[PDB]
């Protein structure tokens, strides 16, 4: 009924369960279902400089003929170093998420300039009115993965870093455009019973639900912990993969579906 | 003053953040109070400019029934909740635009939020107020969940006042304040005035409230402001009242402590 | 098998879990069966004076003609000072105990001469050696709260107020001797959902489970949280009950078995 | 050095509780290695008269056999948890006064948990050792829920040496530290030695142990100790060694943060 659901709207507050549950049989439109979102770690990949990065840039050069790809920049060290300064000096979290935000721009920019010869290009602004025509034409875009809260990114429930970073903002992208997966690439094969850089014999993880994730304290590990819960509320986007970029063909194989990391379920 | 205060071994608190504009006194005007039209906003744009020489204010506009509309027409296109988000906060904007022409003359402006996030400190040097949405400019980042985007005005305009760490924040509605049931809906007959409530008793209770369900989880993490008042804009002289800090409405308890 | 147990007692760590599940099996002897264990509130009664004393020490005469009764006091308002100047100066738990247990003492000593007359003595020493004779004498004996854990007091997670105080010292006196029940004697009628002095409108709990408690966050209300663990680990008191010692007459009807105040089941 | 430590807002742990006895070493004498009697005591004693110019020792021994005995014939008769915990402290007890004796000359006695409790600083002013019981005296208010008491002889020491805020406690087993099985058990095959673990890792695992479960449960509140080292005290140096902190044996780390 869009006539039920229109009442509601003019009449109620958008706070009323009857409002809310209308909205909730509205259609779904997925606007880009055909293109695949893929984060590039910036701690991970990009601060690794050329021997991370160039490889996989051949990989996105390769597979832009076969898949439609939104490349979401993390920022890494330098919003560390950022974030270390400012929280020092007990600014909030609104304050801090700018900081982090300059620094995955100017990732994207390093990733884009060694696309520019591709004719892909860096897209930005709020609306990122540029990615309806690229994505026609060369089949992938750069953007800067982090979300455009700024001084109203919400804080954690200690502490001022930022709890949305360059994994929600890239997440949420994929939700909001409905695209087909959401592929993390970093510097590990992905989940493990502990931090593998650290842990003598922490265990691969291939498949994990996010509840359990939650439940083997695994919550802030392998993505942001609030990424589980988007990703539990999400409409389009019900998993993730995350996989290793450092090992050639990662990347490829898994645009083309197949499970080479962790993939993460929100059920 | 209790046994555990005395205990030097207890974990503490941590300090808070630093207050960014510590002076300032943000009013968010609900959008159905712009929606009545000169009879609610000329009674309240004179006592606007009455706190001008009082109060430094940051004003920030909701959206009211015109977002409704936009809403209801995206989701009859089926859009998500990243694309109703910024329709929504384009008319808090323009509420925005309609509010700051009125105050022209007494050299108020409505402001874009980058403006907003960056160079209020410098606007408000030059002027007693400015106005802008309340809306957060969360646009595609929404998050999702609810087909009706959880981020709005009063809940932007919280996130707001809290990084800032200003003086209050003061929610003006077309009602007395929260009630237990909405006294404009089918069991009207049932609602009974709040005076005074915790933003965790609120989240708990189901049911339709006159302000942002994520207004309660932020505050939930808030580190400044103490109290919010709900009152009446319909009712001249209880805006004026509640910058006083006169308990004019619904007072909702963040859960911040004092001391 | 006592010659089981007997050879894993010998043979093996008592943590073994083998020899733990062997001495399960041993009987269960009670050693005080007919006996009652009662607290007398230090700071809802004691601290209260004559107004409250006076009348509960009747209720202890006239009982005692049908019960035995050990009764335990509670230490209160001196004891909150001494722990309030102890941590404030960041003393450890272990010597937090010792000064509430002095206090335990003295309302101990005052209960006690008020009863001497009727033949009602103070217990104490490490044993508790007068219990069996007065108790088989006289039926009632007084002693004071607080467990002996001295400097061997188990901290809490945070903090050093002593988290086994005399709730605990009167609740495992009872399990020791296997009671056939336990009464705390407050100044309230017994659970409510909030403080009921501090709480509009509190509302009035009569029975309850240990689990049902916890998940009401009502862990730390009537008595100390850690006397529910105990609670639960009990082998001869699996419930307890509070009353109002203000109200004339509930001590007595709770001695005859009467759900008068709250009453609080392991299970 | 992490992100999380500069965060200025974020809470901060409280003060530790003062320190009683910082200089003091604790060391905990297994009752089984006493139930060796001269073959392991003589060098032992030896070892003690050596470290007493090195350090200041309060020795704490445990029960050992008699007490699996006492327990034997109490659970025979049926008895409670808090019964059978003193008649176990007691055995720990008459070893301290065996261990004691044999120092004696050395200016050495046993004292009674009062005047470990309350007098130890006056003692330990007097004369570098005194030697007690390492049972806490928990007696009728032993923990129900085991037959078998909890708060055994590492605990009580580890409570101790916590409690007075030691420089160290060194548990002298009859065996080099802690395997993943019993090493004189009928899974002895497979018993891997442990030069290291935590006490949450040894809490979640099951099966028999060296040291006390409720030892793992105290050292999770624990404010000052970082570490135990459990080491054999048949072979002799192992306990000197470990008292200077070489690692001869099985650490077990408490959890407590050092910074
Ligand atoms: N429990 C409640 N207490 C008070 N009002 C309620 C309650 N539940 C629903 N309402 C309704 O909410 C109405 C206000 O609507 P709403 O909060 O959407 O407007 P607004 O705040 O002006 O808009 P915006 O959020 O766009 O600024 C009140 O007039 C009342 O009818
Ligand atoms: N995982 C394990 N690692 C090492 N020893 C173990 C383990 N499990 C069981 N044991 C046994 O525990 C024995 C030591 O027993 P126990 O700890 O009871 O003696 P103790 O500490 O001298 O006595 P007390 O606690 O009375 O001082 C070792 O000889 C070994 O056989
Ligand atoms: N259990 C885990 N499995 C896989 N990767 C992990 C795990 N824990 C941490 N990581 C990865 O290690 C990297 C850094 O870890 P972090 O805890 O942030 O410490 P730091 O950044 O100081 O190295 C992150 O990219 C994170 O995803
Ligand atoms: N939910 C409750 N129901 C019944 N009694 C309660 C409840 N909460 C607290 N009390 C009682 O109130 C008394 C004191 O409360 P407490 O929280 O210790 O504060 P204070 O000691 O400062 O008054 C205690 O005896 C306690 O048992
Ligand atoms: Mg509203
Ligand atoms: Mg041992």
């Amino acid at each position: 009924s869009t006539a039920e659901l229109e009442e509601l709207l003019m009449q109620r507050s958008l706070t009323d369960p009857q409002l809310q549950a209308a909205a909730a049989a509205a259609a779904d439109f997925r606007i880009l279902p055909d293109a695949t979102v893929i984060k590039i770690g910036g701690q991970s990949v990009i601060d690794r400089g050329r021997a991370a990065v160039y490889p996989l840039v051949d990989e996105i050069v390769a597979a832009r003929k076969n898949h439609k790809l939104l490349i979401g920049t993390g920022a890494g060290t330098r919003a560390r170093h950022l974030y270390s300064i400012a929280a020092g000096l007990g600014l909030p979290a609104g304050v801090l998420a700018q900081l982090g935000s300059s620094v995955a721009d100017q990732n994207a920019a390093m990733l884009g300039q060694l696309l520019a010869k591709h004719g892909i290009p860096v897209v930005g602004g709020a609306g990122l009115s540029a990615v309806p025509l690229s994505l026609a034409e060369v089949n992938a875009v750069v953007f800067s993965g982090m979300p455009p809260y700024k001084l109203w990114m919400r804080p954690a429930a200690e502490g001022v870093i930022p709890p949305y970073r360059t994994d929600a903002g890239c997440f949420l992208l994929a939700e909001q455009f409905g695209c087909k997966q959401m592929i993390f690439v970093k510097d590990e094969d992905g989940l493990y019973t502990a931090n593998p850089k650290t842990s003598k014999d922490a265990t691969f993880i291939p498949r994990i639900s996010v509840d359990e994730m939650k439940a083997k304290g695994l919550h802030d590990s392998i993505l942001e912990f609030p990424v589980l819960d988007l990703l539990q509320s999400a409409q389009h986007v019900r998993e993730v993969q995350v996989v290793n970029g450092l090992v050639p063909g990662n990347l490829t194989r898994a645009l083309a579906g197949e499970h080479v990391g962790t993939i993460i379920t929100a059920s | 003053q209790t046994l555990q205060d005395r205990d030097l071994t207890r974990p503490v608190a941590g300090k808070r953040p630093i207050r960014l504009l510590p002076w300032l006194q943000v009013v968010k005007i609900g959008g159905r109070v712009m929606d009545r039209g000169a009879d609610a906003i000329l009674p309240l744009v004179e006592e606007l400019r009455k706190l001008l020489p009082e109060h430094r204010l940051l004003i920030l506009t909701g959206a009211g029934v015109r977002a409704r509309h936009v809403f209801s027409v995206g989701l009859d296109l089926g859009l998500p909740v990243g694309s109703l988000a910024p329709l929504a906060a384009s008319e808090a904007g323009q509420n925005g635009h309609i509010l700051a022409a009125m105050l022209a003359s007494e050299g108020v402006s409505y402001v874009e939020h980058p403006t907003v996030a960056d160079q209020l400190a410098i606007h408000l040097s030059a002027t007693r107020a400015v106005v802008g949405s309340a809306f957060p400019p969360y646009h595609h980042h929404e998050f999702p969940g609810s087909r009706i985007p959880p981020h709005r005005a009063d809940t932007g305009a919280f996130l707001l006042a809290d990084a800032f760490g200003a003086a209050g924040l003061t929610i003006v509605e077309n009602v007395d304040g929260i009630y237990t049931a909405d006294p404009n809906g089918p069991d009207r007959g049932q609602a009974r005035f709040l005076p005074e409530t915790s933003a965790t008793d609120l989240a708990k209770s189901e049911g339709p409230l006159p302000v942002d369900r994520a207004l309660l989880d932020v505050m939930a993490t808030a580190r400044h402001i103490e109290r919010v008042q709900v009152v009446n804009g319909l009712v001249p002289g209880r805006l004026t009242a509640a910058l006083r800090g006169e308990h004019v409405g619904t007072l909702i308890r963040t859960g911040v402590r004092p001391a």
